[PDB]
């Protein structure tokens, strides 16, 4: 008897789910198009060459949300800068394979904990892998991942934002529609909603450490891809 | 200064 989605919420769920699926790499063909990376600055090289298409897919995801498009571009810039690494981390974490103990990046590269860490992320690799491991029993479908992405995208607390309250209103829509979908999905996990909100905090911490470490990683800046530098 | 991000947003 917990509330299930309203018609307006079902339309929002369709919109955001479709935006996620259209911009999720090899959605169908990721398990098979996946190749395992063999064996510092050299893994830095394969990880730099793939970051830029990952940022771009996040930009595309945001641009297919009509709520995002009614925001002024300077707010869109702040919002995308705040959430790329959180969304990319989530997108990798839901692609954890317990058998290979790998995450898949860009629907094509399987990396191990050690590879991602030695590769340059440091302790944040442990944070993303441990999120993947704990998301296994969550059984998140495309809709739940899309709604998590929409919730991170629509963060009012981002510094420099103009439409702080318009954004919080958008987020509150996604949060309500997301809880209702969860009530409807009836996962066999106790306190599923409170636990998903803690995963949102886990991703927000990943967002801020990537920021922290980028500061420390400056290694001349022309070595880092342009769009990466834009989204720190 | 967000010039690439700005381009990608306004396309
Ligand atoms: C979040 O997890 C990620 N997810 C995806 C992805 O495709 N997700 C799945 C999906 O979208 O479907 C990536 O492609 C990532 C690429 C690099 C990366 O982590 C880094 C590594 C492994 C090294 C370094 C660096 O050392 C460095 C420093 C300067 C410039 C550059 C590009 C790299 C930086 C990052 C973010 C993290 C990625």
């Amino acid at each position: 008897h917990k509330p299930e989605p309203t018609d307006e919420e079902w339309e929002l769920i369709k919109t955001v789910t479709e935006a996620h699926v259209a911009t999720n790499a090899q959605g169908s063909h990721w398990k098979q198009k996946r190749k395992f990376l063999p064996e510092d600055l050299e893994a830095f090289s394969h990880f730099t060459k793939i970051i830029t298409p990952a940022i771009t897919r996040v930009v595309d995801f945001a641009k297919k949300l009509p709520m995002f498009c009614e925001l002024p571009c300077e707010d869109q810039i702040i919002l995308l800068k705040g959430c790329c690494m959180e969304i990319m981390s989530l997108r990798a974490a839901v692609r954890y394979d317990p058998e290979s103990e790998t995450l898949t990046l860009n629907g094509e590269m399987a990396v191990t904990r050690g590879q991602l860490k030695n590769g340059g992320l440091g302790v944040v690799s442990d944070a993303i892998f441990d999120l993947g491991m704990s998301l296994s029993s969550f059984n998140l479908d495309d809709t739940e991942v899309a709604l998590l992405q929409a919730v991170l995208l629509m963060s009012s607390d981002r510094p420099g934002l103009a439409c702080v309250e318009r954004i919080e209103k958008y987020q509150d829509s996604f949060l309500l529609a997301f809880e209702h979908y969860i009530n409807y999905r009836k996962h066999h996990v106790t306190h599923f909603w409170p636990k998903l909100l803690m995963k949102v905090t886990d991703l927000r911490m990943i967002g801020a450490c990537h920021a922290s470490r980028f500061l420390h990683m400056k290694c001349p800046t022309e070595l880092f891809p342009p769009l990466f530098l834009e989204v720190f | 200064e967000n010039a690439l991000l700005r381009y990608l947003l306004d396309k």
